[PDB]
């Protein structure tokens, strides 16, 4: 029941392969829905279930901001190396903004900036201040905090505009953002030096969230599992792997549990 | 300083692995800056056909991810890595595929 | 839908 609606805008100094000089993306709830880069020069869909909900006004007013904040960037880069004292070279900005509609069915907003992949400067659209993460922030912090019509216009967009777009975009996305896929889950075993580990691996689930431990004759093994962060697949399902050593001599003892909003209760699985 | 956070590595296949059975290899990468990264998908150490590079996302920590995919059919013998080169390392770094 | 950007640092 919770939604997000995310900017990301990045800059580099110095493009690369997969890097583009500025590029802007939005996101609902995880999923990429649209592109602008300084390759392309426009703002394209990149999920067919918002595709199907837009059309060519839409994609020509996120193009036409998109191409404003790129110019914004190309200044912004060289006021904060001048503002830094810094040499010419490889230097990264980024803003992040957008919105949040919690399980209580209250909102978040959201405007945060990062320089070099540090935070710099937030926006706190609730009390119109701007708070300065880093020292050579103070600067900006004084001279934005004196452009009220201008935070005002921020305040005004995440707290309306941005969740009126977000609560139709939710919808637009039912059938996808709403699907259930359950885990295959596959049990392997590797013995190396009177040392047994055991890997359990979950493949295919949707949604994200996911939890797998190991158990000793029923009881959780926390200390001795070490567990990979979710990772995503290519059709936007994800994977998780679970580990524990064991004494071969034990194996029979040990069941990987996995539990999943897909399942009727939890999986428990065997080598 | 500016950050030069080392890419965490996750190689994986899309299904269950079954020796001889058509599969996905994935690698993805994470929790990287700055966002200039090479990453390749080597059977036996030579390039993989048909390899996808998604586009990069984006961290609310200035920290990127990139996935990496192409097909393969996994035996019992061979070797499948993913290389990544990024400036938090001297030397780029492989991760295996464990079978 | 995207905000306008209009100030610069």
């Amino acid at each position: 029941e919770p939604h997000s609606l995310r900017y990301f805008d990045t800059g580099v100094s110095d493009p690369s392969p997969g890097v583009p000089r500025f590029v802007s993306v939005g996101y609902v709830d995880g999923h990429l829905i649209d592109h602008y880069d300084s390759e392309t020069q426009r703002t394209e869909p990149r999920a067919d279930w918002f595709a199907a909900n837009t059309d060519q006004q839409y994609w020509d007013r996120q193009t036409e901001i998109s191409r404003g904040a790129e110019q914004i960037f190309r200044l912004d880069l060289e006021t904060l190396r001048e503002r830094y004292n810094q040499s010419r070279g490889s230097h990264t900005w980024q803003l992040m903004y957008g919105c949040d509609l919690l399980e209580d069915g209250s909102t978040r907003g959201f405007r945060q900036y990062g320089y070099e992949g540090r935070d710099f400067v937030a926006f706190d659209k609730d009390t119109l201040t701007f708070t300065a993460a880093d020292a050579g922030a103070q600067i900006t912090k004084r001279k934005w905090e004196q452009e009220g019509t201008d935070a005002e216009r921020w305040k005004f967009y995440l707290e309306n505009t941005c969740i009126e777009g977000l609560r139709k975009y939710v919808s637009y996305g039912k059938d996808v953002l709403e699907r259930r896929e359950r885990p295959e889950v596959q049990v392997s075993g590797m013995e190396a030096d009177k040392i047994l580990t055991l890997s359990c691996r979950a493949h295919g689930f949707y949604p994200r969230p996911i939890s797998i431990s190991w158990l000793k004759d029923g009881m959780v093994q926390e200390q001795e599992t070490k567990r990979g962060s979710t990772v995503p697949n290519s059709d936007g399902t994800y994977h998780i792997w679970a580990t524990i050593d064991v004494l071969p001599g034990e194996r029979d003892k040990y069941q990987c549990r996995v539990e999943h909003a897909s399942l009727p209760q939890p999986g428990l699985f065997s080598w | 300083g500016q950050a030069k956070a080392a890419p965490k590595v996750q190689v994986y296949s899309r299904h269950p692995a079954t020796a001889g059975t058509e599969n996905i290899l994935n690698c993805y990468v994470e929790g990287f800056h700055p966002p200039k990264i090479d990453i390749a998908l080597l059977k036996n150490g030579e390039p993989m056909k048909d390899v996808k590079y998604n586009d990069m996302s984006f961290g609310d920590d200035w920290t990127f991810q990139r996935l990496v995919y192409a097909p393969f059919t996994p035996t019992k013998s061979d070797v499948y890595t993913c290389r990544v080169d990024h400036e938090a390392f001297t030397e780029p770094q492989s991760f295996r595929w464990e079978p | 839908l995207r905000k306008r950007q209009l100030t610069v640092l």
